[PDB]
């Protein structure tokens, strides 16, 4: 096989024309069991018991519903394109709005395959473990830390965090130790970030969200 | 886009040509503007 050979400049529009691709691809020279038989195991039987799979149903419902037409779209959730807000980047500081951790400030880790943001606050700072969160319920601050050359374990997929009393397994505890062990030194790099991450966001008698800068 | 093509197949070529033409024209404007900027500090040193 080969690459697309047609660089895309606009969604659904190729760079090269129909006749241009004829030359580039060089078409001017490149032209042209239901049933199984098994023995029975008894004499005067014949050993010719032909058995068929997918046998006829033993019961039919009184009425059936007709099948629906075709849609040429509406892909299942597993293959939807994951869209990430431009202000979200690895290492930025986020604010939780709806969960048990309302107002907590956390540092954004890798984004997962389901589109949920794998995020963590340093568990020694705000008692927030490695959790998934939705970008639509998170406010992005302009404060960023460099989480490059930081190793996130490969086994932190969505299935890892999917729900099954809750007990903290050792694997959750060990994985938490590994990640923050290399995150905290970067937290200490810039001053006063501990107090920023420890405190919670809240609205007061003054400021309004549409005037604030994030 | 695909609906438009089923009525006017030629519209694909016009759209492709327009995008390519504007990409070239946008490129041409940003060098001579840079050349004018490249002229500014040329007179800043020679003075």
């Amino acid at each position: 096989p080969h690459c697309s050979r047609n660089p895309v400049l606009v969604r659904g529009i190729g760079r090269y024309s129909r006749s241009a691709m004829y030359s580039r691809k060089a078409m001017y020279k490149r032209k042209y069991l239901a049933t199984v038989t098994k023995p029975v195991g008894g004499d005067k039987n014949g050993g010719t018991r032909v058995v068929k799979l997918r046998k006829m149903p033993r019961y039919y419902p009184t009425e059936d519903v007709p099948r629906k037409l075709l849609s040429h779209g509406k892909k299942p959730f597993s293959q939807h394109v994951r869209k990430l807000r431009a202000s979200i980047t690895p290492g930025t500081i986020l604010i939780i709005l709806t969960g048990r951790h309302r107002g907590k400030r956390v540092v954004f880790l890798k984004q997962l395959a389901s589109g949920l943001l794998l995020v963590t606050g340093p568990l020694v700072l705000n008692r927030v473990p490695l959790r998934r969160t939705h970008q639509k319920f998170v406010i992005a601050t302009s404060t960023k830390i460099d989480i490059s050359n930081v190793k996130i374990p490969k086994h932190l997929t969505d299935a890892y965090f999917k729900k099954k009393k809750y007990e903290i397994t050792e694997q959750r505890k060990i994985d938490q130790k590994a990640v923050d062990s290399q995150i905290l030194p970067k937290i200490k790099a810039i001053p006063q970030l501990q107090g920023y991450l420890r405190s919670v966001f809240a609205l007061t008698n003054g400021i309004y969200p549409h005037k604030l800068v994030f | 886009l695909r609906i438009m093509l089923k009525l006017n197949p030629y519209a694909k070529t016009m759209r492709r040509n327009t995008i390519l033409r504007q990409a070239r024209n946008h490129k041409l404007r940003v060098d001579k503007a840079a050349a004018a900027a490249a002229a500014l500090q040329a007179k800043s040193d020679e003075k």
